[PDB]
């Protein structure tokens, strides 16, 4: 992972927040670091660029200039100070590494920011094995239910990524200041429960990760 | 990719009269436009180079004007040997590009078809087929209606007509009509007729042959 | 000297290519904002070719630009004094 | 602020067939356009750089044409792993700018 | 004939094909060879250019890059390798000789390419002398019928070109994977059969050429 | 020498005109893609006139372009050293 930045931050309105981006790999003199903002269901909004070795930074003219860019030359990490936030400011924030030749070769995985006065809740994960009487096809479908978490997002994985064959993770729904989503995996009815199948639910905004094995109904 | 835009797509004109094709480019290209004529079945043929300059071997009729984005080929008088497609081509930025092309058509005096009916050659029957072929030749306008009859009984079936593009010796059209049957079927019918209803004669032009 | 003025040019061409990008980014409209074409720009400038496809718009851009002219034009009015002596003498022999 | 305009906004296509996205810029930008793919939940991914040049690690399906103000990304055959959003991005004048994006549907 | 290239090629889908262009005349250092593609009823599509003396070639950006251009410096012939073809690829393919000054001075007669799994059939030519009872005008019309050939095209000539006075060759019709066309010539009823009149039918895709004299009905 | 620097210029002007076309074709947008204007371009370049109607866009185009400047500007800063001596001396007599 060439550009590597936190998963999610939660901010009260009016507050500030500082976003990181550690950048393994090469740490060239001429490298610039940019910051692109993707509001939900929108495209990419450039925001600002910084050359960390030399110091100077440049911000998007045409947006309310909230942020201020900083760098740490000996740590290969660069920062972005969003200040006095509203809800219009909740989005994913990518850093990119532009060599100096004008394209973003490399992109951090992006930091989901949520500005709300609400509280940080970890999620509650429940398995979803099929009924004790649903007739078994060649494939069997099963999933797990992540309920009542805040803020977004949650990473959902199956056997911690080893089983990526036929997964859907559904989008979260909102309700009274908590979220709910579900994931779904499909395996050969031969191989299960002959092979054990676990769903793993990281929630970055609370720094919690959990596992659950979808056993048959005991 | 500089975009060369030739409008109109087709150009009518009565003969002997000046005619102009416009080629407008998506940006200024100076004078690096060049024109090609391409007739039916032939390859294209440089007509004018660099908008204005002329090619040796080309009639003095052809003249080329224009610069920047607006360009024009012209024919100070037309004759029927000019019916063709005309392309422009820009050499000012890479890649070189071509215009969509303009076809030249000629309004001329109306002319009535020369009908000819042709019985299947003795050589053709010696297999298992016999096609009666009928030539409508050198009419204008191109809208003409061919009708087949076997013994007076209109046969609508097994009929392949083929239309020339506008010929370039006289500005007229022409049309064939193969009549596909079998040797078996051709023998148990006596007469075959070829009937052409065309704008010139309210009386339809007929041609018929008998094997007996 | 022999190839000494040559080197000092190439310091100025790079150095200048680099600061050009530094000065010109942030100026809404600048053409001169990636290190590659910054480098071609500073040759365009030291040789006074004048194709005019790139130039600076900011103040510090023009400042860099003047250093390149001065430092490069003196370089080049000494690198070309020298391709003129060695090569003309080689062809004189 | 050079204005990059990607129409259409969405693109249907039956699979295996060529597909082209147009990015037209508010002025000539030479060839300093670059394309990014961004799938659901993932970050964007440089596909083509400087209109024509290709990125190592990218399928040979992807091809990039164009210069001046009119530009095109193309996929000589489609498969279901290409469903994503596609952005263009100009690096010819400051600030760098992004296209509105096109979603590919199958 | 300054640029001189084969008449017709037949290609199964998916297959490759290599197209030639021998170029008598001058063989300048700076000469480029281009390749323009004319789909049926369409205009001209440039495709690629090659400088044969120096080697390098350049292809049309915006078309699916199927072809690859080659040259033979000492033979004055240049090649074009169309690879893995569909039916969208059936057209006439011209070479042109561009001096270096940006127009196509010279054009090869062009190579008609047909991509179909069908078989190569030579044509069957039958004469078309008039009925034993059609009244003879000042001119007499007669022709010949080329039937059941594949692929396109056929060159049709009258007295091997010597009689080009009043000829129409009609466009081929298609039917169950063979073609059919007809030609028509008109001569003075004086001069015929006092002068003998033959129609000659080359078919390049099979390398067959035939003659037929339109005798009166014997 | 007398007309020796002159010749070497004309090698560079042609040679350069030629490679210019070779380098620049294939680059979508290049202006510099027929041998005639390639030749005028390389005079525009060796004399640093700078009208700026033609220039290169590819990398190898710019490379050729730099050879022409170096080789031509040294040529010309020696062909013009010589139209200046012979003709000024002729008019001095
Ligand atoms: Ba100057
Ligand atoms: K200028």
């Amino acid at each position: 992972v060439q550009l590597q930045q936190p998963g999610a931050e939660l901010v009260k309105p009016g507050a500030s927040v500082k976003l990181s981006c550690k950048a393994s790999g090469y740490t060239f003199t001429s490298d610039w670091i940019h910051w692109v903002k993707q509001r939900p269901g929108h495209g990419l909004e450039w925001i600002g660029e910084i050359i960390p070795s030399y110091g100077r930074a440049n911000y998007n003219e045409k947006i309310q200039k909230k942020a201020t860019l900083t760098a740490d030359k000996s740590s290969s990490t660069a920062f972005m100070q969003l200040s006095s936030l509203t809800s219009e400011d909740s989005a994913v924030y990518y850093c990119a590494r532009e060599r100096g030749d004008g394209y973003f070769a490399v992109w951090g995985a992006g930091t989901t920011v949520t500005v709300s006065s609400a509280k940080t809740t970890p999620p509650s994960v429940y398995p979803l094995a099929p009924g004790s009487a649903a007739q078994t096809n060649s494939m069997v479908t099963l999933g797990c239910l992540v309920k009542g978490y805040f803020p977004e997002p949650v990473t959902v994985t199956w056997n911690s990524g080893s089983l990526s064959s036929g997964v859907h993770t559904f989008p979260a729904v909102l309700q009274s200041d908590l979220y709910t989503l579900s994931s779904s995996v499909t395996v050969p009815s031969s191989s299960w429960p002959s092979e054990t199948v676990t769903c793993n639910v990281a929630h970055p905004a609370s720094s919690t990760k959990v596992d659950k094995k979808i056993v048959p109904r005991d | 990719d500089i975009l060369l835009t030739q409008s109109p797509a087709i150009l009518s004109v009565s003969p002997g009269e000046r005619v102009s094709f416009s080629c407008r480019a998506s940006q200024s290209i100076g004078t690096d436009i060049h024109w090609y004529q391409q007739r039916t079945n032939g390859s294209p043929r440089l007509l004018i180079k660099y908008a204005s300059e002329s090619i040796s071997g080309i009639p003095s009729r052809f003249s080329g004007s224009g610069s920047g984005t607006d360009f024009t080929l012209s024919i100070n008088s037309v004759e029927s040997e000019d019916i063709a497609n005309y392309y422009c081509q820009q050499s000012n930025r890479w890649p070189f590009t071509f215009g969509s092309g303009t076809k030249l058509e000629i309004k001329r005096a109306d002319a009535a078809p020369t009908v000819s009916i042709f019985p299947p050659s003795s050589e053709q029957l010696t297999s298992g087929g016999a096609s009666v072929v009928c030539f409508l030749n050198n009419f204008y306008p191109k809208d003409i209606n061919v009708k087949w009859k076997i013994d007076g009984s209109e046969r609508q079936n097994g009929v392949l007509n083929s239309w020339t593009d506008q010929d370039s010796k006289d500005s007229t059209y022409s049309m064939s009509s193969t009549l596909t049957l079998t040797k078996d079927e051709y023998e148990r019918h006596n007469s075959y007729t070829c009937e052409a209803t065309h704008k010139t004669s309210t009386s339809p032009i007929v041609k018929s042959f008998n094997r007996n | 000297a022999a190839g000494a003025a040559t080197v000092l040019l190439v310091i100025v061409l790079l150095a200048g290519s680099y600061l050009a990008v530094l000065a010109e980014r942030g100026a809404p409209g600048a053409q001169l904002i990636t290190y590659p074409r910054a480098l071609w720009w500073s040759v365009e400038t030291a040789t006074t070719v004048g194709y005019g496809d790139l130039y600076p718009v900011t103040l510090w851009g023009r400042l860099v630009a003047v250093v390149v002219m001065v430092a490069g034009i003196t370089s080049f009015g000494l690198v070309t004094a020298a391709l003129a002596t060695w090569f003309v003498g080689r062809e004189q022999e």
